[PDB]
């Protein structure tokens, strides 16, 4: 009917981070999975619960696309039953996750000289996320017992920290600019058959 | 919630909020090195400070957890390595003079002026000529001449400030809850917590000497040996039974006997392997050689050198538009960019320091994976001992037949086997008697069995029973010779290089024991053997995560440290020189004089 605009979502102009994380809903259209498998310009695409041949001969009832920028060494976290800042208080993949995670390198668009700080990431909190939730919360983590009132000091921390993204790093410490591709299938009417 | 979660929570952020100000300091100086100007010295000390204010922010913040309350070891060592206060314990005029006293001191033997009596208005420095004149000269009283001045002239010059400067490092030290400063610098080997593993400060001492003994024997005869060659060069000045004046060793101070290679050759007759000429023919650069360097480490089982290793860095003097510093510096600037700095030329010197700074680099690339104040070196001698073990495998003729530099018709016989013995001799166990005297009397001076009065008097009353080398012009106390050796003056530790000798040659017999290899130890090489690689890398990767205790007892089975590894390298010269010496007389009294 529709070839539908996986260019919005894989060349878009700007990404957010992973704190607040872009989702994005994929309905009624034709999608050419092909185009995705064997473009060799991603450095991971790995698929959870379906094989990644067999993607277009399937029927999907509702497909979702989220979107965002994390390190290099952080992409192994994105995966069903792994532990970590990232894993924890970020981006929670459920332990039956069926989908597929890309992420590939962004060297060239995300870093500058003197370095770039506009992605953030949260590195406390008080539990761990269930599947495929979000927190934008910017309040002040107390790491104690003592109160400090929305003001930090002594055992209270803001919880966002900036990524510094240089051209001379390494490969770990590399901005990879992550998609994730959610299915879900039951008995409703399709949206996305390829 | 228990202080234990509240201080591991503290270190996270610490770590995740100083990873990027290390950076940013470390690519400002680097910069700086790399050209300089005085807008990057700007940039450079700016950024420094920057660092330097963040990390005494976050100790004077660290101070408050108490560690009588934390079980895990790890997070007990990050805390003392946070907590402890350095200068900033003194009072602030305290401060102020003693920065004061260390800088002028370094500024005042960095800008020495000695000039010559027979051309007043031409005078001259210390690191070009002076050392030149004393490494490269076969004059007898020229020679005295130049060490004498120099020694007199910035010694008195210098030793009033060290005087008092003794008492306020002392008490910096004391303050800390410590002995003396002597135990501030023994601290570093110190471990406690782990059952079967401990190591007290005073340990160190008790068990130095007990391995200087040992090293005698060898080291005895060695000195007869320089001595009695020497004899032909200056014949009317040395004793048979003496010991050897100061102004013929070679370099200003005697920290090493490399520069008498010519007056006491083994068999002169032969020739050394130099293969400077070999690669000259063979048109080779500095990629080449690089690119030889990590394919020995590829080869043992260790990983390749990362892509900006190769964009970045700089591996060739850049031309005259662009000055620079090329001192052979291996970088860690974190977040996992590595580089080199060096300005090669085709020779066959470089070919083994690239192989040394990639082995500084190899480490650093080991221990990355380890939090942010755990990576370092298990104690200040690993880093240099693993950097030297490199060397000395790829500076075999076996390994350099390999990489196709000699020709395979080159043989070798014992005469060049002495010859290399000799000349490593020189260089290695040399330098042991020295280093473990000049700290032995720092330790001393310092801990204050050594009154005033007394102190220069007990320095030459020990360097002839340790080294065996008397000073041909008579000092009273004005004089201040420690204080001229660039380390004394400017406040560094010198036993790292006793330790280094030792950890090195224990390192390279277990190393090429596991490798398969019989015969003399000399000839081995670690080329093609995972084996050893894994070995070496379950050392590597831990960093100051546990005790070097166990960090050595994983590689060599051992506790300690040992001297049966080193004694067995030269003993196909202990054999020669015990027969050399049948005749003549070994060892030295001190009822003897030059003057």
């Amino acid at each position: 009917t529709n070839l539908c605009p996986f260019g919005e979502v894989f060349n878009a102009t700007t990404f957010a981070s992973v704190y607040a994380w872009n989702r994005k809903r994929i309905s009624n259209c034709v999608a050419d999975y092909s185009v995705l498998y064997n473009s060799t310009s991603f450095s991971t695409f790995k698929c959870y619960g379906v094989s990644p041949t067999k993607l277009n001969d399937l029927c999907f009832t509702n497909v979702y696309a989220d979107s965002f920028v994390v390190r290099g060494d952080e992409v192994r976290q994105i995966a069903p039953g792994q532990t970590g800042k990232i894993a924890d208080y970020n981006y929670k993949l459920p332990d039956d996750f069926t989908g597929c995670v890309i992420a590939w390198n962004s060297n060239n668009l995300d870093s500058k000289v003197g370095g770039n700080y506009n992605y953030l990431y949260r590195l406390f909190r008080k539990s761990n996320l269930k599947p495929f939730e979000r927190d934008i919360s910017t309040e002040i983590y107390q790491a104690g017992s003592t109160p400090c009132n929305g003001v930090e000091g002594f055992n209270c921390y803001f919880p966002l920290q900036s990524y510094g993204f240089h051209p001379t790093n390494g490969v770990g410490y590399q901005p990879y600019r992550v998609v994730v591709l959610s299915f879900e299938l039951l008995n409703a009417p399709a949206t996305v058959c390829g | 919630s228990t202080i234990e979660e509240q201080a591991k929570t503290f270190l996270d952020k610490f770590n995740h909020e100083a990873e990027d100000l290390f950076y940013q300091s470390s690519l400002a100086s680097w910069n700086y090195n790399t050209n300089i100007t005085e807008e990057n010295v700007q940039n450079m000390n700016n950024a420094g400070d920057k660092w330097s204010a963040f990390l005494k922010e976050q100790s004077t913040l660290a101070q408050m957890y108490p560690l009588q309350e934390i079980q895990n070891l790890t997070v007990k060592l990050q805390l003392q390595a946070l907590q402890q206060n350095g200068s900033s314990v003194l009072s602030e005029d305290k401060s102020k003079r003693l920065n004061t006293i260390l800088n002028t001191m370094s500024t005042i033997y960095s800008t020495g002026k000695v000039c010559n009596p027979d051309n007043p208005q031409e005078c001259l420095l210390l690191e070009p000529g002076l050392n030149e004149i004393m490494a490269n000269s076969l004059d007898y009283n020229e020679r005295l001449w130049a060490w004498e001045s120099w020694r007199s002239e910035v010694g008195k010059q210098l030793r009033p400030l060290y005087e008092e400067y003794v008492v306020l490092k002392n008490e910096m030290a004391r303050a800390n809850h410590y002995e003396d400063y002597g135990d501030y610098w023994r601290g570093d080997y110190e471990v406690n917590g782990v059952d079967g593993y401990d190591y007290s400060r005073g340990q160190l001492i008790e068990d130095v000497e007990h391995t200087f003994e040992e090293i005698k024997p060898l080291y005895e005869h060695l000195h007869a040996y320089v001595r009695a060659k020497l004899m032909n060069a200056y014949p009317s000045y040395i004793s048979p039974i003496g010991c050897l004046p100061a102004h013929l060793l070679g370099d200003m101070w005697g920290r090493f006997w490399t520069n008498l290679y010519s007056l006491t050759v083994p068999f002169g007759q032969k020739p050394n392997i130099d293969v400077t000429d070999a690669m000259v023919d063979q048109a080779w650069d500095a990629q080449r050689i690089f690119k030889e360097a990590e394919k020995f480490f590829v080869s043992v089982g260790l990983p390749n050198m990362t892509q900006g290793f190769w964009e970045n860095s700089m591996l060739t003097d850049p031309g005259n538009v662009q000055k620079a510093v090329c001192h052979p510096t291996a970088w860690d600037l974190g977040k996992g960019d590595f580089r080199i700095l060096m300005c090669t030329k085709v020779t066959m010197d470089d070919f083994l320091t690239a192989h040394h700074e990639m082995g500084h680099i190899q480490y650093d690339m080991a221990y990355a994976a380890q939090p942010f104040l755990l990576r370092n070196g298990a104690n200040e001698g690993f880093h240099e001992a693993v950097g030297e073990i490199m060397s000395l495998s790829a500076a075999t003729p076996k390994h350099l037949k390999s990489i196709g530099l000699l020709s395979p018709d080159f043989q070798e016989d014992n005469e060049t086997e002495i010859n290399f013995l000799l000349k490593q001799a020189l260089t290695i166990v040399g330098t042991l008697p020295f280093t473990y005297m000049l700290e032995k009397w720092r330790w001393m001076v310092f801990k204050g069995e050594i009154p005033k009065d007394q102190w220069m008097k007990k320095w030459w009353e020990m360097k002839r029973e340790i080294v065996g080398v008397v000073e041909p012009v008579p000092h009273d106390e004005t004089y201040c010779d420690p204080a001229s050796l660039f380390h004394v003056s400017n406040d560094y530790s010198f036993i790292r290089y006793y330790t280094r000798t030792l950890y090195q040659f224990q390192f390279q017999e277990a190393l090429c024991q596991a490798a398969k290899h019989e015969g003399p130890l000399h000839k081995c090489d670690i080329s093609n053997s995972t084996e050893a690689g894994q070995k070496l890398f379950n050392m590597l990767r831990l960093g100051k995560s546990e005790p070097w205790t166990l960090a050595l007892e994983n590689v060599v089975g051992a506790k300690n440290m040992n001297v049966r590894p080193l004694l067995n390298y030269f003993e196909p010269l202990f054999t020669w020189l015990k027969d050399q010496n049948k005749n003549s007389f070994v060892g030295w009294s001190t009822d003897w004089s030059p003057y």
